[PDB]
RNA sequence: GCUGCAGUUAAAAAGCUCGUAGUUGGAUCUUGUGGAGGGUUCCCCGCCCCUUGCCUCUCGGCGCCGGCCCGAAGCGUUUACUUUGAAAAAAUUAGAGUGUUCAAAGCAGGCCCGAGCCGCCUGGAUACCGCAGCUAGGAAUAAUGGAAUAGGACCGCGGUUCUAUUUUGUUGGUUUUCGGAACUGAGGCCAUGAUUAAGAGGGACGGCCGGGGGCAUUCGUAUUGCGCCGCUAGAGGUGAAAUUCUUGGACCGGCGCAAGACGGACCAGAGCGAAAGCAUUUGCCAAGAAUGUUUUCAUUAAUCAAGAACGAAAGUCGGAGGUUCGAAGACGAUCAGAUACCGUCGUAGUUCCGACCAUAAACGAUGCCGACUGGCGAUGCGGCGGCGUUAUUCCCAUGACCCGCCGGGCAGCUUCCGGGAAACCAAAGUCUUUGGGUUCCGGGGGGAGUAUGGUUGCAAAGCUGAAACUUAAAGGAAUUGACGGAAGGGCACCACC
């Protein structure tokens, strides 16, 4: 199951077999694209977009209202970021803990789990760069965490 | 078991109050209401498992409240599924 | 994981017939599985089966009876040159009478007493009896 | 069970088994040849010596009784060797600073019987049988 | 032990986790009809769109009546696999023929005629030859391939540049033309190009949960010491004693203060953590599991040499502290002896801060990931459903109790699931009907974790690790006896009172 705990577990989401629109719904394609270009603009990034048209609009998802994805739409216009969120959101974490590891240098517990979301980087960086989503000469280290998240 | 059952059609809810994704064929078990309270006079439509706030655009603000899971709505009826 | 399909799905009818059942639930639904039952029930081992779909990779049912005493899979695949043939039946089938040795050839999926009349080689999947 | 069985595997095998072939005791004697340089033998199925002198040699328990055993020294290593001396009377016949021959008892290690650190026997005393000095249908060339 | 072994207890899973190499890895991209070969549909030509995908042609044949048609020429993105050919020294081996007197062998030999035939007939096969390389057919299976910041199609045109040497009979000066090649713009034509989201993984979001960790802070009682007050003779301790303590007074009772240590009862086959481990208050700092979700990404995974983090207690080095307990040591008893068990005293240590040390019955003596296969009642956490009591503000905020359902977690009970030598175990099951993926490790008992060299450490030692020689038993589970300064009953003047 997890890939840095002991864990299993069961909570994914599952559509239904269905596909329609379904009917009863409005804002047809082009409507939805301009309520969305307006969200990014915001800081909202994409899983956070989809959310906010799921829970208070008429879509059910954003990709049978449109014959693309949510993120393929903001890139073909070129407003899309250089690196994922997800990536993101890993380093981002990161540097909190290596403050936190400096202002305190007992929390062993600390350091430990750092070696885990540290390793979880490299894995991941190893996905995109070999598919050419990232450049190949770039690295991950201290100096470039600190630039790469600000 | 009783070692012999069916499982080519189920009852409609004894046999289809397991999982989600240990259903033949996997169904949500959430759905969508059209609502239209007072306090924002507009026919709004909102899903059963808000997860943000949904805000109002008349005297209030607020409609929901993300708790774990479904969400709890407030003072307003509207109510619907409809038909999912 | 589940790494090789065909293998989990086998231990299942496997296990189920020797309880005594006639319905059973076997997922996830590869195609290599639907042509070797195809096989398995023109010799008459199961009855007719019902492929449930899903866009997933579906689900698939079956109907059997007690005639099957067990399918086994024979993994990793080795190929097999018509001479090799008689090594492999010999230890894998409890007679030369009756029993079924499966492969694939490039004349498609099929008993060994068929590939021999069309002199195919292949690699060899499972068996059964 | 409990192994790989994969198709590029071949290494994973075949080196795996080179090693845990030397846990095995007879294997690791052979390919050593620390069998050869310790053996007194060179893996040769007799040899010759020159005796140095009979002894007693006492059984161990249950069995009590005196062994009448000889003590020699190699032609070709000069190291030294206990040899068991066969049926009744058969000592005499060996007479001290001669050649014998001697041979393992069929054990192919390891001390036989009752008695202990004895692994050799002794066969012919002077290009004459033990079988034909007691039987009587050959004499002491003398 | 590849086919084909074993690791709970018999020899045996690295203390634990991360991690590169290596090995292994989800689903998804075409079916019917006449003729021919075989049944009663089904397996060489074609047909629906395709059918050995195409053209373009031009040179050397086949045609039919200048004109027209179809074989050979480039090939279908690349491999594994499989099938057919080619090419493989003999002897040996398998094996055909042959009456060696039969045989082991050997390659021979057999026929008609008085010689008068001047001769006749016949053999000296065939198979096999790991690989790798060469050749041709198949297209299932397993890898690999394309247009998503567009270029595929047509003589579509422009802009721009280079070049080919043929012909006007020939040879020279010039200029276009034709062919090849290269580069640029704007426009038509494509159904104009994205498989799903794994009861795989990652990531976001929401409300919660826990003696999880770090830092700060707060509190309780006891113990010991000190001061003061009161009463008077013993107090400690043991099986029984004694050392020891005591009229400058102990022990005991009362009151206040100080020091250090420590978190009771509550506290459980309960919870959290990778493991080692983790219980007084309150706050701060970062972290995580499970569940909910019609959100996001689209195979990003599994297990692991190298290498890396954490890792009880004891021990070592440098500082602080030192109540309590206490190796060492000094005494008192018990004992023939008593360097012990027991009593008194007591150093190191025990505590905190900063460096080392890497080991334990670090035990569930049981690798990790995945699938399938009985029943039943509970408990902790989240979510959902419900005849009702219950809280408050009088009334569906969310609290407590009751009933049921769905996840994942610590466990239990039950049996001809099945397995095991048995003990036992819903896993140690799905194993002679043996193959889901992968790492580590074992080979009779001693010698020996010794010898030796390497490496790490200040020290103590850790890791890596033999042989000579010796021996027929060592060991596991279970059963019957005997025995027990084991437990429960009963009995005797050869037992006691």
């Amino acid at each position: 199951g997890r890939m840095h705990a002991p864990g299993k577990g069961l909570s994914q989401s599952a559509l239904p077999y269905r596909r329609s629109v379904p009917t009863w719904l409005k804002l047809t394609s082009d409507d939805v694209k301009e309520q969305i270009y307006k969200l990014a603009k915001k800081g909202l990034t994409p899983s956070q977009i989809g959310v906010i048209l799921r829970d208070s609009h008429g879509v059910a998802q954003v990709r049978f209202v449109t014959g693309n994805k949510i993120l393929r739409i903001l890139k073909s216009k070129g407003l899309a970021p250089d690196l994922p969120e997800d990536l993101y959101h890993l380093i981002k974490k990161a540097v909190a803990v290596r403050k936190h590891l400096e202002r305190n240098r007992k929390d062993k517990d600390a350091k430990f789990r750092l070696i885990l979301i540290e390793s979880r980087i490299h894995r991941l960086a190893r996905y995109y760069k070999t598919k050419r989503v990232l450049p190949p000469n770039w690295k991950y280290e201290s100096s470039t965490a600190s630039a790469l998240v600000a | 078991m009783p070692l012999a059952k069916d499982l080519l059609h189920p009852s409609p809810e004894e046999e289809k109050r397991k999982h989600k994704k240990k259903r033949l064929v996997q169904s949500p078990n959430s759905y969508f209401m059209d609502v239209k309270c007072p306090g924002c006079y507009k026919i709004t439509t909102v899903f059963s498992h808000a997860q943000t706030v949904v805000l109002c655009v008349g005297c209030s603000t607020v409609l929901c409240q993300p708790t774990g899971g479904k969400a709890r709505l407030t003072e307003g009826c509207s109510f619907r599924r409809k038909q999912h | 994981v589940r790494m090789n399909v065909l293998a989990d799905a086998l231990k299942s009818i496997n296990n189920a017939e020797k309880r005594g059942k006639r319905q059973v639930l076997i997922r996830p639904c590869s195609k290599v599985i639907v042509r070797f039952l195809t096989v398995m029930m023109k010799h008459g081992y199961i009855g007719e089966f019902e492929i449930i779909d899903d866009h997933r990779a579906g689900k698939i049912v079956v109907n059997l009876t007690g005639r099957l005493n067990k399918c086994g899979v024979i993994s990793p695949r080795f190929d097999v040159q018509l001479k090799d043939l008689e090594k492999w039946q010999n230890n894998l089938l409890p007679s030369r009478q009756f029993g079924f040795i499966v492969l694939t050839t490039s004349a498609g999926i099929m008993d060994h007493e068929e590939a021999r009349r069309k002199h195919t080689g292949g690699k060899i999947l499972g068996f059964f009896f | 069970m409990g192994k790989c069985r994969g198709l590029r595997t071949a290494r994973k095998l075949r080196s795996h088994r080179r090693d845990q072939k030397w846990h095995d005791k007879q294997y690791k004697k052979a390919h050593l040849g620390t069998a050869l340089k310790a053996n007194p033998f060179g893996g040769a199925s007799h040899a010759k010596g020159i005796v140095l002198e009979k002894v007693g040699v006492e059984a161990k328990q249950p069995n009590s009784a005196i062994r009448k055993c000889v003590r020699v020294q190699l032609i070709k290593n000069g190291k030294k060797i206990t040899a068991f001396v066969p049926n009744d009377g058969c000592l005499n016949f060996i007479e001290e600073n001669d050649e014998v021959l001697v041979a393992g008892f069929g054990r192919k290690g390891h001390a036989v019987g009752d008695i202990p650190g004895v692994r050799f026997k002794v066969v012919k005393v002077a290009n004459v049988s033990l079988l034909a000095l007691y039987k009587g249908k050959k004499e002491r060339p003398r």
